[PDB]
């Protein structure tokens, strides 16, 4: 982000989502319009956890609510 | 009990899918409903089928709702899905928002906004889940058929 706003280089590869977040706060950078590797956020999940179904359907409500 | 050929994006995803996966594909077609929705005691559709294990491997892609989530073991998203509505032809009209009264009570509003889904509309059930005001406006807005 530093050298980006500094424009010491052509463009900056980053999370295009997070790019939209940064372009939101500061528009001094023009992000591309391309589409690649679009997934989403995450949380720590290791093997068996009540967060398996709890977090799964929990997300189902998250978008659902 | 008659064979009829198939195609489509998700179908191809199955082609390469089972291909690398190495799982011999038996492709059938469905009769009742679209995907499925709890009818009275169970899903009204292929959700019930694979749920009844009428399909050990479920086919098709429709984003699983929380109901469809808790239904049974579900696949991962193949692509991002979502709700929407067609807009004829700037623009900037809409109504107000998804569950907003301009959509939810559009007949109550001066200009009517009538848009909806077909019988047991999946996105409509989501609305039926989300907000029933438009589900009443669906009385004015009830869709039938796709094209």
């Amino acid at each position: 982000i530093q050298a980006v706003r500094d424009n010491k280089l052509h463009a900056f590869i980053w999370d295009s989502a997070v790019l939209e977040f940064e372009a939101s706060q500061k528009c001094d950078l023009v992000t591309t319009g391309e589409l690649f590797f679009r997934s989403g956020f995450g949380i720590g999940m290791r093997k068996d956890s009540p967060w398996k179904q709890q977090v799964s359907l929990s997300i189902l409500k998250s978008h659902e609510n | 009990y008659i064979k009829k050929c198939c195609k489509g994006f998700c179908i191809d995803i199955l082609k390469k899918i089972s291909k690398s996966v190495k799982f011999t594909y038996d492709l059938y077609l469905v009769t009742n409903g679209k995907h499925g929705k709890k009818i009275n005691g169970t899903w009204n559709g292929m959700i019930g089928e694979v749920v009844m294990k009428r399909a050990y491997m479920a086919v098709g892609s429709l984003t699983i709702n929380e109901e469809r989530s808790e239904v049974v073991d579900f696949s991962v998203p193949f692509i991002e899905t979502g709700i929407s509505v067609m807009v004829s032809r700037e623009y900037v009209d809409q109504v107000s928002g998804l569950s907003d009264k301009k959509f939810q009570r559009p007949n109550d509003f001066s200009p009517p906004f009538r848009f909806g889904t077909v019988p047991n509309g999946s996105t409509e059930r989501n609305i039926r889940n989300n907000y029933a005001e438009m589900h009443a406006y669906m009385g004015k807005f009830n869709q039938r058929g796709v094209d």
